[PDB]
């Protein structure tokens, strides 16, 4: 089976620049299981993230969450790029303050 | 906690 | 309510780029407790969560040495299975395993469980009895059969019954200020522009624990089932989930929907609408 990664993009709170937050990558519904996970801060790649909460669904596809602390700027961009089997190119899902 | 698997 | 203890294990080959990578993961209901990664700088189990911590040097000396003694024995599996299934050398493969127990809350087993997967396929998995097994093909009817030899089964049994279940009650009591509490979802409304004179009204709720919670979007009284979108529960970073459901309707009407959240924190379930 090859299964290609649904990807979501997340603050842990409502985003209020200022204020200290989580943004948070899921990478899910993924097989076969190697993938490259990064996030980005104006195009670049972000240092300090953590992955956690793997697991699998009942029909075996993978899921796991990047995430990182960050302050949310009125003009500062956040991405997600995943490569992965399923891909012939990275796809890079953005932060949507607004959603 | 986790168990010893065995093998196939 | 009830409980569970589970580990999500996979192994996967690497041909040309050394030995598998081997992961064992465990959760004690949705919050994940302990990790071993063979591709650590150090390969040890660790602690996941604080109340872990507590566990002496016994403890994840122990566990370190079971997740050596099963990473072997994947990085077997794997060579076997190629053999099975009459394939090259040259290909990734890999194996999933989950294993664990549910109690409940009374303390005792509900349901114990130890499924196998190649490649993405359920491959052979233990029955509700706890004293057979299902081969998904025949492949699996070879293992099955060695299994079968090797009294595997009341082996696992054993376990599931005894080990799973007692280390699960210990996990709840030294946890129990994490894993018992209960975070109430916290809930809003967005609002989006569509082309034709429509509105996606997005119903948003964050900062829950435990994880499963339910999102209706209604008007009147029925739930609107039939013309939602929504992503699974997932997790938010420090513990806590998160979830949205959407649903798209007239402009000018957005006033008569409402959003339900149920959540077992919650009193009560909420109500709200869109904010203008």
């Amino acid at each position: 089976i090859q299964k290609t990664p649904q990807i979501q993009v997340y603050s842990r709170h409502p985003p209020e620049n200022g204020k200290p937050n989580i943004l948070n990558c899921y990478v899910t519904q993924f097989h076969p299981p190697h993938i490259e996970i990064q996030m980005l801060k104006n195009g670049k790649k972000i240092p300090k993230v953590e992955m956690s909460d793997m697991s699998f669904s009942k029909d075996w596809s993978f899921y796991i969450l990047a995430h990182t602390e960050f302050t949310p700027t009125e003009t500062d961009t956040y991405a997600c790029r995943v490569k992965h089997d399923s891909m012939a190119e990275p796809k890079t899902v953005y932060w949507d303050r607004d959603m | 906690a986790v168990f010893n698997f065995a093998t196939m | 309510g009830p409980h569970s203890l589970r580990y999500f294990v996979t192994a996967v080959s690497r041909p040309g780029l050394g030995e598998p990578r081997y992961m064992e993961v465990g959760y004690v209901d949705d919050t994940e407790f302990v990790r071993f990664d063979s591709d650590a700088e150090n390969p040890r189990y660790e602690p996941r969560a604080r109340w872990m911590e507590q566990e002496g040097p016994e403890y994840w000396e122990r566990e370190t040495q079971k997740a050596k003694g099963n990473e072997q024995s994947f990085r077997v599996d794997l060579r076997t299975l190629l053999g099975y299934y009459n394939q090259s050398k040259g290909g990734s493969h890999t194996i999933q395993v989950i294993s664990g127990c549910e109690v409940g809350s009374d303390g005792r087993l509900l349901r114990g469980y130890q499924q196998y997967a190649y490649d993405g396929c359920d491959y052979i998995a233990l029955n509700e009895d706890l004293k057979t097994w299902t081969a998904a093909d025949m492949a699996a009817l070879i293992t099955k059969h060695k299994w079968e030899q090797a009294g595997e089964a009341e082996r696992l049994r054993a376990y599931l019954e005894g080990t799973c279940v007692e280390w699960l009650r210990r996990y709840l009591k030294n946890g129990n200020a994490t894993l018992l509490r209960t975070d109430s979802p916290k809930a809003h409304v967005t609002h989006h522009s569509r082309p034709e004179d429509k509105v996606t009204l997005r119903c948003w709720a964050l900062g829950f624990y435990p994880a499963d919670i339910t999102l209706t979007w209604q008007l009147n009284g029925e739930e609107l089932i039939q013309d939602m979108e929504l992503v699974e529960t997932r997790p938010a970073g420090d513990g806590t989930f998160q979830k949205w459901a959407s649903v798209v309707v007239p402009l000018g009407k957005e006033q008569y929907y409402t959003c339900h959240v149920y959540h077992q924190g919650l009193p009560e379930p909420l109500t709200l609408r869109w904010e203008p």
